[PDB]
């Protein structure tokens, strides 16, 4: 009974249960944040290509 | 009115001043499942109320009810309260 000495929590349910949950990376904040903010400076630039100014405050000529 | 969800999107607080690890395993692991998920859900939050490209489309869903209802067989223009007026004239005047 060798084995009843060793502690009985597995080295895997150490892993589970210190690495839990997948870690939130740095960088997703920036590329998330970066793709919304794109259209953000799309829509409402002034100086961006499909601008929505002119489909908003139309024009008058 | 996409504006002023946006502004109140604005006033969410850094959830990523947060993210580093003496933070994560101080914390319970169950409020830190609920922490990423609040995360994850500000940036759906955030990446549908700046799709700007949709609300065109959104502005033609309330163009053609409302102008069925300016196709009147009465006038563009009449409502309640002068058909309601124009009823008291009429029922006050001499059959």
């Amino acid at each position: 009974d060798r084995v009843l000495s060793l502690p009985a929590v597995s080295k895997n349910q150490v892993l589970e249960n210190v690495f839990h949950t997948a870690p939130k990376a740095p960088v997703e904040h920036l590329e998330k944040m970066v793709s919304a903010n794109s259209k953000v400076y799309d829509a409402l630039n002034l100086q961006s290509k499909r601008v929505l100014i002119w489909q908003v405050k139309p024009a008058l000529f | 009115l996409s504006n002023e969800r946006y502004q109140l999107l604005s006033q969410w607080p850094d959830f990523t001043t947060m993210y580093g690890k003496d933070f994560y395993y101080r914390a319970h692991p169950e409020d830190l499942k609920k922490f990423y998920d609040a995360a994850d859900e500000y940036y759906k939050l955030y990446e549908t109320v700046t799709e700007f490209d949709s609300l065109s489309a959104l502005a033609s869903q309330v163009v053609p009810n409302y102008a069925a209802r300016r196709r009147s067989t009465v006038h563009p223009a009449i409502g309640s309260t002068v058909a309601d007026g124009a009823f008291t004239n009429f029922l006050l005047s001499k059959q």
